[PDB]
């Protein structure tokens, strides 16, 4: 029955994809970013400038507060509100109906973005990590407990139309090929382990400990792929020489200033492609996702004259360790297998062309002390 | 966007 949830996304990379998704008595509807880096459940239930509409606590009857402030501060953004529960639903989901913990925000700060279409955010990460701690059960994990839906999720994102979330379970119709895990290394956010990193077929040759410095994650709440400085540094300097036959504007590398081509002469071809070897399931083995131009070259409307393809670096440096983003995650179906512990991946059925390269999920490849390459 |  997972049809059902196939294409019940909507949205971009840049401004995240959403879910819909039903709260109160009478059911009250919004749109639900999807945030696998955080774990509150939580929508506007005060006017914004950015809210076409919002959570009226006053108009649900099945709406139960717990007398309880909260905040929740992000990476980029912040809001603050009062806890409390009610029913919640998925439309273009299980059939399945569930009292789980919501934040009806009062106030917020950068949190909201014009356009977005969503009123509210789904986080999907565990418990140890919800605010204002983990006393506060998660709505997956709510969901888990009062139904029969499995525990675990996927998703498609698809890039530039929408995606899937597939609550519940797995739908072999969104990849092609196999699926490739890599443990779950601890549950609070989705971290993973990265021990190999090569451009355009060419090692980095970095400590790999540098890779996960402080940690590394899957975020679909997160538009570009992340890496610590060293990393970061390592990476434009390897890609600024690989397409060295190229000017580009001042700040392009600093994800700000934009970049265009003549509508169809993107020069792709000088642009590498990014190998990312994740930890594998058995001992010494790892396997690796390759990513291409198409999906680290966030597509962007044009200032003025929109005529041309244009395009924002979407490779930026992070102090908080590597973040596998919507770009990265664009180019596969991703499986949180909660279960099992465990984070697949497979190319998606949607996945961006290009003519001479492609995307992959290839293994095995055989890899010594990944363990080392963890931090602490 | 950079969502905890």
């Amino acid at each position: 029955s997972f049809v059902e949830m196939v294409d019940n996304l909507r949205g971009k990379s840049g401004q995240g994809y959403y879910v819909e998704m039903t709260v109160g008595s009478p059911p009250q509807t919004l749109n639900i970013l999807v945030d696998t880096g955080s774990s509150n459940f939580a929508v506007g239930a005060a006017p914004h400038p950015f809210l076409h509409r919002y959570y009226q606590r006053q108009l649900s009857s099945t709406y139960r507060d717990l007398r309880k402030g909260v905040y929740v501060p992000y990476t980029q953004g912040k809001w603050e509100g009062e806890l409390g529960t009610d029913l919640v639903s998925i439309p273009h989901g299980p059939n399945v109906t569930v009292r789980a913990n919501i934040a009806a925000i009062t106030e917020s700060d950068k949190f909201f973005i014009n356009g977005s279409n969503w009123e509210g955010i789904l986080g999907l990460a565990y418990a140890e990590i919800a605010r204002p701690d983990d006393s506060l059960e998660p709505f997956f994990d709510s969901l888990v407990k009062q139904t029969h839906v499995p525990n675990l999720f996927s998703l498609q994102l698809c890039g530039a139309v929408g995606g899937s979330m597939i609550i519940g379970g797995i739908d072999h119709s969104l990849y092609t090929g196999s699926l490739w895990y890599t443990p779950i290394r601890r549950e609070w956010y989705y971290e993973v382990i990265i021990v190999r990193v090569e451009i355009n077929g060419q090692d980095l040759k970095m400590d790999c400990k540098e890779y996960n410095y402080d940690k590394s994650i899957v975020d679909s709440g997160t538009t570009n792929l992340r890496l610590p400085k060293k990393v970061f540094e390592a990476a434009v300097k390897s890609i600024k020489a690989a397409s060295s036959t190229e000017k580009f504007p001042d700040g392009f590398w600093l994800g700000e200033q934009l970049v265009c081509w003549q509508a169809g002469t993107t020069p792709w071809n000088i642009f590498p492609v990014i190998s990312l070897y994740l930890m594998g399931e058995v001992t010494n083995q790892s396997f690796r996702i390759t990513i291409l131009p198409q999906q680290y070259l966030r597509p962007v409307e044009d200032v003025a004259t929109s005529q041309d393809d244009c395009y924002k670096f979407a490779i930026s440096q992070s102090s908080t360790g590597t973040v596998m983003g919507a770009v990265i995650m664009e180019g596969f179906y991703v499986v949180f297998d909660r279960a099992r512990k465990r984070i697949g991946f497979a190319v998606s059925a949607c996945h961006v062309h290009d003519e001479f390269r492609t995307a992959a999920v290839e293994g095995p490849f055989v890899t010594l002390d990944m363990e080392d390459c963890g931090y602490n | 966007l950079m969502x905890v």
